[PDB]
């Protein structure tokens, strides 16, 4: 049985964290929502 | 209970003490979360009850006590914040630039952060604070590194 718990606001914080990569990638999306990569 | 605008944890007791199975958005009173972190189920909010309203397995959404709300996209073009809440730590906002899942029905915008499967249904926003998707839905590339599609609904 589930609870939810309030975790913050919703804003854009100025001088966040900035990291990741942002890479094109191929995919397929299947009937149960799963994405697997095509290339 | 709370219906206050705001990220919140979803959580379960069925599991080994108070466990996060994910994360989701309380925005003109509806809930909204990744249908993989609820499976549907009915939600507590102190001794308040949310009740599943619309949901799809394919997109990987649900909504709570109202239809989907969050109707902001991606420009294509500029950096968005993730707002982490990851089980047991602090929201925490993570900037990034979207890359891209390319599909055979047209591309959608994606983010490439490594978090526990727990942080599923964080929300991906845009520099106004409007939320563009959902985080948690996407794939395992290489060493073991998270791409998320950029996930959101439509509103009527
Ligand atoms: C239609 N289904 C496919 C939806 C679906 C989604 C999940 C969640 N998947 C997930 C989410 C996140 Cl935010 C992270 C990770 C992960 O593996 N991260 C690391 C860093 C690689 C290791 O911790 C996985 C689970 C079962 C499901 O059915």
């Amino acid at each position: 049985d589930m609870y939810i718990e309030r975790a913050g606001d919703i804003t854009w914080e100025k001088d966040a964290e900035v990291t990741g990569n942002s890479p094109r990638l191929d995919v397929a999306l299947d009937e149960s929502g799963d994405f697997s990569l095509v290339e | 209970g709370e219906t206050t605008d705001g990220v919140y944890r979803v959580m379960t007791r069925r599991l080994l003490g108070s466990t996060q199975v994910g994360v989701g958005v309380m925005q003109e009173g509806v809930f909204h979360t990744m249908w993989h972190v609820t499976k549907g189920a009915a939600l507590r909010s102190g001794e308040g009850r949310l009740d599943p309203y619309w949901g799809d397995v394919k997109q990987d959404l649900v909504s709570y006590c109202g239809p989907w709300k969050l109707d902001a996209a991606w420009d294509g073009l500029s950096e968005v914040q993730l707002l982490a809440v990851p089980p047991g730590e602090r929201a925490k906002n993570i900037q990034t630039l979207p890359g891209i899942f390319k599909t055979k029905d047209g591309d959608i915008g994606a983010v490439a952060l490594d978090y526990p499967a727990g942080t599923s249904g964080s929300p991906i926003l845009d520099k106004c604070g409007r939320v563009i998707g959902l985080y948690g839905n996407g794939v395992v590339i290489k060493n073991g590194s998270y791409v998320s599609a950029i996930t959101q609904g439509k509103r009527e």
